């Protein structure tokens, strides 16, 4: 089981089934060999399997990492404080592909089920998307294969100077 | 370029500063290293003479590795105290001469400013 919060899904509305003709579907009996054939044996298995698995347990835990100060309290050419904040950037680089790989799968599953009205009431799935990739150009494009924590800041250091610019000259 | 260090008491080897370091280990890997370059002179030697490589004359072998154990143990001591004595000289002249060795302003990154040249 997932989280159905991080990866939403609505509820599944499905109609009746209405036998206007007198032909017998052969799907509701291909459905009963299934459950009868197939199902039951694969649960009684599976059955099988998880007692066996419930009569030892043992856990694994998700690996916590506490916060460290980065890159802009760090002395320049000091190896190890620089050291903390250039692996800490990292891991956070990783973490923010991977919720952009979130918000992409969320945008390739409203797709494939709102079938051909996908286009109408897709319209919040496609804005999220939108709005992280934004985020992500922003924070992390035209790096290079180089990338460290002070090119990130030397970038964000050029946008800031750029958007106080623009408001100078708006104002 | 020392000279003048070794100008008051010339022809020395190892002077009377020099027992105030730790002697290096017999465990040296140095010492070891120099070891195995006797060793293997010594397997020439019985190479270019056409006796049995690894089996003739044991006591000329033992001989040669002995002997250089011995010499690369006395020029491993000369090496550390020369080392050793660069570093005070150094130490000594950088604390003499504050001037012409100021504090340097270290400054966080949140203050310097560096050129960001992207690639695309
Ligand atoms: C094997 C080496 C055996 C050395 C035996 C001792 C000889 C001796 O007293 O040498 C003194 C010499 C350092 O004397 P020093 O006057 O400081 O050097 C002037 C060089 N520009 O000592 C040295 O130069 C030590 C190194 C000699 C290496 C000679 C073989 C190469």
């Amino acid at each position: 089981s997932w989280d159905k919060d991080v990866y939403p899904e609505p509820p599944r509305r499905t109609p009746a089934p209405s036998p206007q003709t007198s032909l017998p579907n052969p799907i509701t009996y291909l459905t009963k060999a299934f459950d009868l054939l197939v199902d039951r044996p694969v649960t009684l298995v599976r059955e099988f399997i998880e007692r066996q698995h419930a009569k030892n347990k043992y856990y694994y835990y998700h690996r916590e990492f506490r916060r460290v100060p980065d890159i802009t309290e760090c002395h320049e050419k000091d190896v190890l404080c620089m050291f903390e904040a250039e692996m800490q950037w990292k891991r956070d680089y990783k973490v923010d592909q991977e919720i952009v790989n979130i918000i992409q799968e969320r945008l390739k599953a409203c797709q494939q089920r709102e079938g051909e009205s996908h286009r109408q009431n897709c319209a919040k799935e496609l804005q999220q998307f939108t709005q992280v990739v934004k985020a992500y150009q922003d924070r992390y494009h035209d790096l290079g294969a180089h990338y460290s924590a002070r090119k990130c800041l030397a970038k964000q250091k050029q946008r800031m100077l750029a958007e106080r610019k623009a408001t100078k000259e708006a104002a | 370029m020392m000279t003048g260090r070794q100008a008051r008491a010339p022809l020395q080897f190892l002077p009377d500063e020099a027992r105030s370091l730790p002697p290096p280990k017999l465990t040296d890997p140095r010492l070891a290293y120099i070891g195995f370059l006797g060793y293997c002179s010594g397997l020439i030697d019985n190479a270019i003479r056409r006796r049995p490589v690894l089996s003739a004359g044991l006591h000329r072998q033992f001989l040669y590795i002995t002997s250089f154990v011995f010499v690369g143990y006395y020029l491993l001591k000369r090496q550390d105290y020369m080392y050793a004595v660069r570093d005070h000289d150094m130490f000594s002249y950088i604390k003499s001469h504050p001037e012409d060795f100021p504090e340097k302003d270290k400054k966080t990154y949140r203050e310097v400013f560096e050129e960001f040249h992207p690639v695309r």
